[PDB]
C-alpha cells in the first residue's frame, strides 16, 4: 500500500521528462508524501491510548 | 534488649501521631494537617496546569473542509492555466 | 563544659603542632584558639599524629609563637556569620567584619565544611544567560545554572571580563550574589567595592545585594585556601534558607590549589607531579561539588582560573577543566594581536551549543564560523613563510573572511573604556547571530577588514566602513 | 508510612544481634589518621585488601600490611575518625553485590543503591579483584558489536570481547560514541534472542554529579536505562572509592559474561582512575615511579581491562566488551598513561579537535584509528560482499596522501579527490541518531557506483537521507533481506546496484 | 501524580529525620544511662559464655 502509493509516483517522474515545469503535481506528490510520512510516524509513536489500571494506576 | 525496645517505643510516641496516626504533632508548632492533604493534595496540579490538562480538555478536532466544492470556476481556470503551462512546457 | 587546653610543641612556618592531654584530642578541621597579643589565632586541624598530638593549619601569621603556649579548642569547624545582614558587610576568612561598619548581627552561624547535596540534583541545561558579549553568546553560551570558566595567564584580562559580567548580569537579575575574591590584589578589591558603592548595588544605608568576602595574597596560605569555602558557605546559606538564585563570584580558584601545595610540603606528604599536592583532584572536587544547582534553588558561579606560565596542561587547570561546562581560555596570542577580549574562539567550547537548545540556525552559524576560523589556523604555516599569494582562490576567500571574522569578534567593554577610548557596547544574541550569518554569506566582503574592529552589530561595521572610506581613504 | 517504621525496627534488632556477636580482641586501635589514611595498631590476622568498619561507621581497605601497624585507606571522609578508635573487621575481602536487579538502577563504587529507588536485588556477591580467564577458557571474537556509527562500524570494527579505546582530547566526543552505542543496542535489547542482547554497564569516575544526572536523564529519555547499570564515582568521593569502582563494574559485567549473556562496559576516563591510584600510593608513603605515578599502574590497567573477554562454548560462550576512554593533554599520545593504555587495548578510536572543528562530527582519525580485528567481528553485509568495504582503509589513506603534496596529476587523481571528499562529507553523522547496518550498506555502496555525481557537497546529507527514504519506501525487500541474512548474495548485489543506479538517475 | 507520590515518600522520610532529633533528644534525658550498663553486663556474660 505505502510502497504501492508511490510506485505510480515513479511513473509520473518518467512522465515528467516530456512535461517540464509542473507547478503542483510534484507538490501534490510532495503533499501526498508529506502527510503520508506523518502517518507512519504517527502510528508507530501511538501507544495504546489507555491508562494501565493494572500497573500504571 | 530495653534500649532498643524503648526507642522502638519512642517510634510509637513521637512519630506515631505523625503518620502512623493523625493526632497532628506535639513537638512541632506548625501543624502537619493543612500542608500535604489539603494544600499539597492539589500540589501536583499546583505544579502542572489545572482545568485544562488535568481535566485534559477532551476537545473535538477542528474540522477541515475540501476546496469549498466549487470546481467549475477553478478547474477550467486550471485547465486554461494548464494550456499556459503546456505552451511553456 | 571544661575548656579543652593543650600545649604548642612545633611551629613550622604556617604549620603548628599541638600536644594535648588525656582523651582531649580535638577533631579534624576543627577550629582551635591561640590568644595572640594582636588578636585571635585559630588553628584548623589538618591531620592527627598520635601520642595526643595533632597537626594544625594556621589561618593567620604565626609570628611570635613560643613552644608551650596555651591553646583552646573551639569545639567545631570555623564558624562564620550567615544571613541577609552579611549583605553589604565585607568579611574575612574567619568571619570578622573587616569593613569596620560595626559588629555583625548575624542570627545563624554555619560550619565552613559541608557535604555535596547527594543526588538531589536537577539538570536544567536550557537557560541561555544573555551576557551581551558577542563572542561568548555565539560559540559558548553561559548557562544560568552552570559554572563559568575564565581561564588565562597574567594580564590577559580575565578580571576585566569578570567586571563586565558583574556589570551586565548582576544589575538586571533577581537574586543575591556573592563575591569571594580568593587571592587577588587588594587594589582590585578596593576598586570593585567602590564601583558597587557608586552603582547602587550595595548601599551603606540601603538594601545591598552582594555579600563581600575577601581573601587576598596578604593572607597566609591557610586563609587563602579557606576563604573560598567561607564564601561558598554564604552562597549555600542564601540558596537554602532564602531559596533565592545565587550568583557566586570568585577571582581566582588556582590560588586555592596553590595554597594547598604550599601547606602540603610542610604537612609531610610525598610531592606529586610538578610539585603539587597529592590531594589536588579530591580537594578541588570537594570545593567545586558543593557549588551546584541544588534542587531547592539554583546557582550560577563565574569561576576564574590562572594558568601557570601559560600552560594549559598544568595539573590544576587540567583538573578544573572537567568541572566546568562553559569555559573561556583567553589566549595570549589573541591579546598581542590586539583583539580584546583575547578569548580564543577555537577553544572556548560549551555544552549548551546544541541545535535543540540554542536553535538550528545558531548551531549552523557557529559551525560555519568555526570552519572559517580553523581554515586560517590550518593555513597559517603556509601563509607565514610563503604568503597568501601562494594559496588558491578559495583559500584566499576563506582566509580573508576569517580575518574579517576574527577582527569582528572584538567588542568594547564598558569597564575598559579607559584602555580603548571607545564607549562600551552590548549586542543581543539575535543581533550578533544575524550579523555573523550575514558576514558568512559574503554580503560584506568589499568592506575593509579594519571596519570590524571595536564594533557591535553589522550596522556598526557598515558605519565604520563609511567613515573609513570617507576621510581615511 | 508505618511500614518503614517496623522495617527499621527489625533492622535495629538484627543490628543489635550482629553487633553483640563479635567479642573480638584483635580489633585494632587507630594510631594516627592522615588525609584519608589511617595507620592502626592491631588486626594481627587481617587479610590483605580486606574491608574494615570503623567504630564511627566508615569503611576501609587493607592496602599495606607492614609489621605492627596496618595501612588503611578510607571509603569516605576522615571527618568522623579520631585516634584510639576500635576498628571492626569484616572477615571477608572487599565485595560488591551482583545480580539482574541492577538493571535500571544507579549505584556507587561499593554497590549501595544511590539513586534512591529502594534496595538492590542481588543474585550474588563477587570479588572486586577476580582473576582474568585463562588462555583456553575463551574464544576468538567473531560476533560484531553494532555501534550505529558508520565510521565506527564499516571502518574500525568492534565485537564481543574486544577492547577498543576512545583515545582523544577533552570534549572531543569521547562519551558521545559510547552513549550512541548504548542507544543503538536498544534495537536488539527489546527482542527475545539472548545471544544478541547487549546489556550496558557504565562507569563514571570523577565526572561531576550534574553530568551523570544529564546522562541518566538521556538514557531514560531514549528508553535505554532498562538494560543499563550506572556506577558513579564523582570527584567528591574519596580516592579509594574511585580507584575501586571500575573493578566492581568489571565484576558486574563478568556476572553476565559467566552466565552466558553478553554485556558492554564503558571505562569512561580511566585516567582519573590513575590519578586516584596516585593519591592512594603517595598517601601510603609507597615509593613513586615515573612522574610521581605509582609503579604498578600498568598492572592496574592490565588486570582491569583483560577481564573483558569472549568465552568459549564449553563455559557458555559469554562475552564482555571493554570500551575504555582516555583523555590526552594537547594530543600528546606519547604521555605515560596514554602509551600504557594504547599498548593494553585491542585497538583504538582516535578523536582530535582539529577534525572536530573541520566539520567532521565523529572526528575519527582514520589514519591512526585502527582495530586489531578486521573481517572478524564485522557484519558480512559490510564486508567482502560489498567488496570495497574490505579496502576503504587504503582508499582513505591515499585520498589523504595526495591532498596537496600529491597534487592532482591526471583525471584519475581528480576522480579520487572527488570520491574521497564526497565520502568524508558522507561519513558525517549527528549525535543521538544511531543507525543500523541494513541502511549502512546502501549509503556506502552508493559510494562506489556514483558518488561524484552527488548534488554538490553541502547537499550530500539530504542525499543520503533521501537515499535511505527511497530504500525504506518501495525497496523494503532489500533492507530486510540484507538485515536477516546479514550478507549480500549475487542477485542481492544485482538488485542493490540496480536500486543505487535508479536513484542516481533520479 | 506519580513523582508527587514519590516526593511524598521522600518528604515523609525527611520529617522522620527531624523526628529522630526529637527521638534522640528524648534519649539523652533519662536514668537509663545508669540502667544501660547492666544491659552490657548481662549481654557480655551471654557473649563469652557462648564461647
Ligand atoms: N576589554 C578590554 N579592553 C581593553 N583593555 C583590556 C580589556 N580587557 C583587558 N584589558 C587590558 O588587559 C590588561 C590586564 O587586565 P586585567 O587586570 O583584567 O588582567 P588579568 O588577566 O585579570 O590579570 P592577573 O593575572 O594579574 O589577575 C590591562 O592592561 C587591561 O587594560
Ligand atoms: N555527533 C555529534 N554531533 C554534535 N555534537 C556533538 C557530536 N559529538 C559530540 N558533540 C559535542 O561535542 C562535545 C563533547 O562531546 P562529549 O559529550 O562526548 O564529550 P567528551 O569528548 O566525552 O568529553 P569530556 O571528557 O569533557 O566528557 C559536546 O558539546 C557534544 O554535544
Ligand atoms: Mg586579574
Ligand atoms: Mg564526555
Amino acid at each position: 500500500a505505502k510502497s504501492a502509493a508511490n510506485k505510480l509516483d515513479w511513473a509520473k517522474v518518467i512522465s515528467s521528462l516530456r512535461i517540464t515545469g509542473s507547478t503542483a503535481t510534484q507538490l501534490s506528490s510532495f503533499k501526498k508524501r508529506n502527510d503520508e510520512a506523518r502517518r507512519q510516524l504517527l502510528e508507530l509513536q501511538s501507544q495504546p491510548t489507555e491508562v494501565d489500571f493494572s500497573h500504571y494506576r | 534488649q530495653d534500649l532498643y525496645l524503648r526507642e522502638l517505643k519512642d517510634t510509637k510516641l513521637a512519630p506515631s501521631t505523625l503518620q502512623d496516626a493523625e493526632g497532628n504533632v506535639k513537638p512541632w508548632n506548625p501543624p502537619q494537617k493543612p500542608n500535604l492533604p489539603e494544600l499539597e493534595l492539589q500540589g501536583p496540579e499546583a505544579l502542572k496546569a489545572y482545568t485544562e490538562q488535568n481535566v485534559e480538555t477532551a476537545h473535538v478536532a477542528k474540522e477541515s473542509e475540501e476546496g469549498e466544492s466549487e470546481p467549475i470556476e477553478e478547474d477550467w481556470l486550471v485547465l486554461d492555466d494548464a494550456e499556459e503551462t503546456k505552451e511553456s512546457h | 563544659s571544661t575548656p579543652i587546653t593543650g600545649k604548642v610543641t612545633a611551629v613550622i612556618g604556617a604549620i603548628v603542632d599541638v600536644h594535648f592531654e588525656q582523651s582531649e584530642l580535638p577533631a579534624i578541621l576543627n577550629a582551635l584558639e591561640i590568644k595572640t597579643p594582636q588578636g585571635k589565632l585559630v588553628l584548623e586541624v589538618a591531620q592527627h599524629l598520635g601520642e595526643n598530638t595533632v597537626r594544625t593549619i594556621a589561618m593567620d601569621g604565626t609570628e611570635g609563637l613560643v613552644r608551650g603556649e596555651k591553646v583552646l579548642d573551639t569545639g567545631g569547624p570555623i564558624s562564620v556569620p550567615v544571613g541577609r545582614e552579611t549583605l553589604g558587610r565585607i568579611i574575612n576568612v574567619i568571619g570578622e567584619p573587616i569593613d569596620e561598619r560595626g559588629p555583625i548581627k548575624s542570627k545563624l552561624r554555619k560550619p565552613i565544611h559541608a557535604d555535596p547535596p547527594s543526588f538531589a540534583e536537577q539538570s536544567t541545561s536550557a537557560e541561555i544567560l544573555e551576557t551581551g558579549i558577542k563572542v561568548v553568546d555565539l560559540l559558548a553560551p553561559y548557562a544560568r545554572g552552570g559554572k563559568i570558566g575564565l581561564f588565562g595567564g597574567a594580564g590577559v584580562g580575565k578580571t576585566v571580563f569578570i567586571q563586565e559580567l558583574i556589570n551586565n548580569i548582576a544589575k538586571a537579575h533577581g537574586g543575591f550574589s556573592v563575591f569571594t575574591g580568593v587571592g587577588e590584589r587588594t587594589r582590585e578589591g578596593n576598586d570593585l567595592y567602590r564601583e558597587m558603592k557608586e552603582t547602587g548595588v550595595i548601599n551603606l544605608e540601603g538594601e545591598s545585594k552582594v555579600a563581600l568576602v575577601f581573601g587576598q595574597m596578604n593572607e597566609p596560605p591557610g586563609a587563602r585556601a579557606r576563604v573560598a569555602l567561607t564564601g561558598l558557605t554564604i552562597a549555600e546559606y542564601f540558596r537554602d534558607e532564602e531559596g533565592q538564585d545565587v550568583l557566586l563570584f570568585i577571582d581566582n580558584i588556582f590560588r586555592f590549589t596553590q595554597a594547598g601545595s604550599e601547606v602540603s610540603a610542610l604537612l609531610g606528604r610525598i610531592p606529586s607531579a610538578v610539585g603539587y599536592q597529592p590531594t589536588l583532584a579530591t580537594d578541588m572536587g570537594l570545593l567545586q561539588e558543593r557549588i551546584t544547582t541544588t534542587k531547592k534553588g539554583s546557582v550560577t558561579s563565574v569561576q576564574a582560573v590562572y594558568v601557570p606560565a601559560d600552560d594549559l596542561t598544568d595539573p590544576a587547570p587540567a583538573t578544573t577543566f572537567a568541572h566546568l561546562d562553559a569555559t573561556t581560555v583567553l589566549s595570549r596570542g589573541i591579546s598581542e594581536l590586539g583583539i580584546y577580549p583575547a578569548v580564543d574562539p577555537l577553544d572556548s567550547k560549551s555544552r549548551l551549543l546544541d541545535a535543540a537548545v540554542v536553535g538550528q540556525e545558531h548551531y549552523d552559524v557557529a559551525s560555519k564560523v568555526q570552519e572559517t576560523l580553523q581554515t586560517y589556523k590550518s593555513l597559517q604555516d603556509i601563509i607565514a613563510i610563503l604568503g597568501m599569494d601562494e594559496l588558491s582562490e578559495q583559500d584566499k576567500l576563506t582566509v580573508e573572511r576569517a580575518r574579517k571574522i576574527q577582527r569582528f569578534l572584538s567588542q568594547p567593554f564598558a569597564v575598559a573604556e579607559v584602555f580603548t577610548g571607545i564607549p562600551g557596547k552590548l549586542v543581543r544574541l539575535k543581533d550578533t547571530v544575524a550579523s555573523f550569518k550575514a558576514v558568512l554569506e559574503g554580503k560584506y566582503d568589499n568592506i575593509p577588514e579594519h571596519a570590524f574592529y571595536m564594533v557591535g552589530g553589522i550596522e556598526d561595521v557598515v558605519a565604520k566602513a563609511e567613515k573609513l572610506a570617507a576621510e581615511a581613504n | 508510612k508505618a511500614q518503614p517504621t517496623e522495617v527499621s525496627s527489625i533492622l535495629e534488632e538484627r543490628i543489635k544481634g550482629v553487633s553483640d556477636e563479635a567479642n573480638l580482641n584483635e580489633t585494632g586501635r587507630v594510631l594516627a589518621v592522615g588525609d584519608g589514611i589511617a595507620r592502626v595498631f592491631g588486626l594481627n590476622n587481617i587479610q590483605a585488601e580486606e574491608l574494615v568498619e570503623f567504630s564511627s561507621g566508615v569503611k576501609g581497605m587493607a592496602l599495606n600490611l607492614e609489621p605492627g601497624q596496618v595501612g588503611i585507606v578510607l571509603f569516605g571522609s576522615d571527618r568522623l575518625v579520631k585516634e584510639g578508635e576500635l576498628v571492626k573487621r569484616t572477615g571477608n575481602i572487599v565485595d560488591v553485590p551482583v545480580g539482574p536487579g541492577l538493571l535500571g538502577r544507579v549505584v556507587d563504587a561499593l554497590g549501595n543503591p544511590i539513586d534512591g529507588k529502594g534496595p538492590i536485588d542481588a543474585a550474588g556477591r563477587s570479588r572486586a579483584q577476580v582473576k582474568a580467564p585463562g588462555i583456553l577458557p575463551r574464544r576468538s571474537v567473531h560476533e560484531p558489536v553494532q555501534t550505529g556509527l558508520k565510521a565506527v562500524d564499516a571502518l574500525v570494527p568492534i565485537g564481543r570481547g574486544q577492547r577498543e579505546l576512545i583515545i582523544g582530547d577533552r570534549q572531543t566526543g569521547k562519551t558521545a560514541v559510547a552513549l550512541d552505542t548504548i542507544l543503538n543496542q536498544k534495537r536488539w535489547n527489546n527482542g527475545s534472542d539472548e545471544s544478541k542482547k547487549l546489556y550496558c554497564v557504565y562507569v563514571a569516575v570523577g565526572q561531576k554529579r550534574s553530568t551523570v544526572a544529564q546522562l541518566v536523564q538521556t538514557l531514560e529519555q531514549h528508553d535505554a536505562m532498562k538494560y543499563s547499570i550506572i556506577v558513579a564515582a564523582t570527584a567528591s568521593e574519596a580516592a579509594p572509592l574511585q580507584y575501586l569502582a571500575p573493578f566492581t563494574a568489571a565484576s558486574i559485567g563478568e556476572w553476565f559474561r559467566d552466565n552466558g549473556k553478553h554485556a558492554l562496559i564503558v571505562y569512561d576516563d580511566l585516567s582519573k582512575q590513575a590519578v586516584a591510584y596516585r593519591q592512594l600510593s603517595l598517601l601510603l608513603r609507597r615509593p613513586p615511579g615515573r612522574e610521581a605515578y605509582p609503579g604498578d599502574v600498568f598492572y592496574l590497567h592490565s588486570r582491569l581491562l583483560e577481564r573483558a573477554a569472549k568465552l568459549s562454548e564449553k563455559e557458555g560462550s559469554g562475552s564482555l566488551t571493554a570500551l575504555p576512554v582516555i583523555e590526552t593533554q594537547g594530543g600528546d599520545v606519547s604521555a605515560y598513561i596514554p602509551t600504557n593504555v594504547i599498548s593494553i587495548t585491542d585497538g583504538q578510536i582516535f578523536l582530535e579537535a582539529e577534525l572536530f572543528y573541520k566539520g567532521i562530527r565523529p572526528a575519527i582519525n582514520v589514519g591512526l584509528s585502527v582495530s586489531r580485528v578486521g573481517s572478524a567481528a564485522q557484519v558480512k553485509a559490510l564486508k567482502q560482499v560489498a567488496g570495497s568495504l574490505k579496502l576503504f582503509l587504503a582508499q582513505y589513506r591515499e585520498v589523504a596522501a595526495f591532498a596537496q603534496f600529491g597534487s592532482d596529476l591526471d583525471a584519475s587523481t581528480k576522480q579520487t579527490l572527488v570520491r574521497g571528499e564526497r565520502l568524508t562529507q558522507l561519513l558525517k553523522q549527528n549525535q543521538y541518531s544511531p543507525l543500523a547496518t541494513e541502511e549502512q550498506v546502501p549509503l556506502i555502496y552508493a559510494g562506489v557506483n556514483g558518488h561524484l555525481d552527488g548534488i554538490e557537497l553541502s547537499r550530500i546529507g539530504e542525499f543520503e537521507s533521501s537515499f535511505l527514504s527511497y530504500l525504506k519506501s518501495n525497496h523494503n525487500e532489500l533492507l530486510t533481506e540484507i538485515r536477516e541474512k546479514g550478507e549480500l548474495s549475487k542477485e542481492l548485489l544485482a538488485s542493490l546496484k540496480s536500486a543505487t543506479e535508479s536513484f542516481v538517475a533520479t | 501524580w506519580v513523582r508527587y507520590e514519590a516526593s511524598l515518600r521522600q518528604l515523609e522520610q525527611r520529617q522522620l529525620a527531624k523526628s529522630v532529633i526529637s527521638r534522640v533528644q528524648s534519649e539523652l534525658g533519662n536514668p537509663k544511662f545508669q540502667e544501660k550498663v547492666l544491659q552490657q553486663s548481662i549481654s557480655e556474660i551471654e557473649q563469652l559464655l557462648s564461647k
